[PDB]
């Protein structure tokens, strides 16, 4: 039941924030900062204000289905 | 003009060369504890001329990434400000750590600190008065500080303090310090003259700030009940004694200043900050956690004042831990740490104006 919660190779922050309001979008941006601190993701941003892409980090992290 | 962006290279936790920004008119810097927000505040202070001893290091070279643990990343580091002005090419102001010493540069030409400070002053950036920077835990002290220290701020900004040496000399030559001061018409005239000059310099600044502060405190409070009063203890010679600051918060009864809440003191401090700007405008403010003591009502009123002022009057760069405040900015600069020999800080940029601030 927990084994079937497969995921993607990358997560687009801008895709996550589609149809969100400003406070929701800010909270997702902030959660990316916290996940990076926890080494749960790696982050790339091609240039300032481009999309921000998360890929799996070197530490395991739980509850990533609700975080994404 | 405005601060278009900051470029940082190997300064404290900011390893490598990084662009900070570009800034919008109202930008908030955010991030989890330990990410490097305070180090970014230090980088701003550093490029704007802050003394090394106020940057939390024992030597200038300890500002190079990795230097505090004997693993410096390089023999140099820098912070650079790109300053933009309508109708003008961008101007770059940089401070470079080279050989344990500071080198100042304007558009990649080395200048001495005197010329650096002088060029900044022409833009409204006073690196001695530093009336555009509010450090973490400091905003309330602006409203509650010693009346005599408030006078020193006005003497620095107005340049009346430049005349204090001559004033003191002429006062003594007129007989000050004798049991019965007796002065000729001439030595008295020389003192009345320097006193008038210091008075006029001081009042050219103080009277403007005092006559504009009430409207600003009303506009921050967004109520007509609110009142702010700036007055000299010594009206004839304002520079000799303290500058009193008293406020009446709106829908409130009068209280003295140390009886106000942390949040009420914060709003009073910001009114004084912005009243100084109405006399001698700075192009941007850097405000480190000034929302710490603000409730959500006052956060809204402060952010609205900034937004209805960041189009025209000034630019605001804020560091904030409170989503109620930073979600009112146009863009976010998010700081995050990376693992390494030392903590490495890097930043992301996020445009909030893409999303409706509603439901
Ligand atoms: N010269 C330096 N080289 C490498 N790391 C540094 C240097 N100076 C400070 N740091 C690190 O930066 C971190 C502190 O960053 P800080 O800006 O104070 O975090 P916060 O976001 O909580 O304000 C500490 O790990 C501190 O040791
Ligand atoms: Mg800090």
């Amino acid at each position: 039941r927990a084994l079937a919660k497969t995921g993607a190779e990358s997560i687009s922050l801008l895709e996550l924030c589609r149809n969100t309001n400003r406070k929701q979008a800010a909270a997702k941006f902030y959660s990316f900062l916290v996940l990076k601190k926890q080494q749960a993701i790696e982050l790339t941003q091609e240039e300032p204000y481009s999309d921000i892409i998360a890929t799996p980090g070197p530490r395991f992290h739980g509850s990533l289905e609700v975080l994404f | 003009g405005f601060l278009k962006l900051i470029e940082i290279e190997n300064f404290k936790s900011y390893k490598g060369r990084q662009i900070i920004g570009p800034f919008q008119r109202f930008t908030a810097i955010i991030g989890p504890n330990g990410s490097g927000k305070s180090n970014l505040m230090d980088a701003i202070s550093f490029v704007l001329g802050e003394k090394t001893s106020n940057l939390r290091v024992k030597t200038l070279r300890d500002l190079i990434h990795g230097a505090p643990v004997g693993k410096p990343a390089a023999n140099r580091a820098f912070v650079s400000m790109v300053y933009s002005e309508e109708g003008a090419e961008d101007r770059t102001f940089a401070r470079v750590i080279v050989g344990g010493s500071s080198e100042y540069k304007i558009n990649n030409k080395v200048v001495q600190l005197h010329e650096y400070s002088e060029e900044l002053e022409k833009l409204g950036i006073l690196i001695k008065a530093r009336n555009f920077l509010v450090f973490q835990g400091a905003v309330e002290s602006i409203a509650m500080k010693n009346p005599k220290e408030r006078t020193a701020l006005f003497e620095e900004i107005s340049r009346s303090g430049e005349l204090a040496q001559e004033y003191d000399k002429r006062k003594k030559e007129m007989g000050s310090g004798s049991l019965v001061p007796r002065g000729s018409g001439s030595a008295k005239q020389a003192f009345e003259q320097i006193k008038k000059e210091r008075f006029d310099r001081f009042n050219a600044c103080f009277e403007s700030v005092a006559t504009n502060i009430d409207e600003i405190y009303k506009a921050l409070s967004r109520n007509s009940s609110a009142q702010a009063f700036l007055g000299p203890e010594n009206p004839e010679e304002p520079y000799l004694d303290g500058i009193n600051y008293n406020c009446v918060a709106p829908g409130k009864r009068f209280r003295p200043m140390d009886n106000l809440s942390g949040g009420e003191k914060t709003v009073a401090a910001l009114a004084l900050l912005f009243a100084i700007h109405s006399y001698k405008p700075a192009p941007f403010f850097v405000l480190d956690q000034i929302d710490a003591a603000l409730d959500n009502t006052n956060i809204g009123k402060v952010a609205n004042y900034i937004k209805e002022q960041s189009t025209c009057n000034f630019q605001a760069i804020v560091i904030s831990l409170k989503e109620e405040f930073y979600t009112k900015a146009e863009s976010l600069i998010g700081v995050y740490p990376e693992q390494g020999d030392c903590v490495i800080s890097k930043v992301l940029t996020f445009d909030l104006t893409k999303y409706p601030d509603a439901n």
